């Protein structure tokens, strides 16, 4: 999938 | 009277990234959303990504207009994880779904912090008023 992005 | 108890049974109620996105732009986006939970990116560990279990329990106005999808959007989502209160960009809201280990740290959060775990019965009602609405 679209790499999902981590908060921070 | 029976309450959640499995990864299987919450993941009915979550929300993926591509919903949200598909979503963010109706009438009643915060109606539907709100009391569904979603699988949150909170950060990394050892450059590692880290997931939670977390409830939206509103949508609220970001500092800054952003990026999301191929869209634009002020919207942030209020969520609730045991007492932790924040508010998340969709973003960085998954589109997997929540791992045993994940569910089990979320029940104990929910334990520990003395607050009351949703029920089957509210789940099921939640899920089918979307599935109902679309």
């Amino acid at each position: 999938g679209s790499r999902t992005p981590m908060y921070g | 009277t029976h309450m959640v108890s499995l990864p299987e049974e919450l993941n009915r109620v979550r929300l993926s990234r591509h919903k949200l996105e598909r979503w963010c732009h109706m009438p009643f986006f915060a109606k539907t959303v709100t009391g569904c939970f979603v699988r949150i990116g909170i950060g990394n560990h050892n450059s590692k990504p880290v997931y939670r279990v977390a409830e939206i329990t509103g949508v609220v106005e970001t500092a800054k207009v952003y990026q999301l999808g191929g869209t634009r959007t002020n919207k942030g989502l209020q969520l609730r994880h045991g007492n932790d209160q924040r508010v998340f960009r969709l973003e960085f809201v998954s589109n997997q779904e929540f791992t045993e280990s994940e569910f089990m740290k979320w029940k104990e959060a929910m334990f520990s912090a003395g607050m009351q775990l949703p029920t089957l019965d509210e789940i099921n009602k939640k899920e089918l008023s979307i599935k109902e609405a679309l």
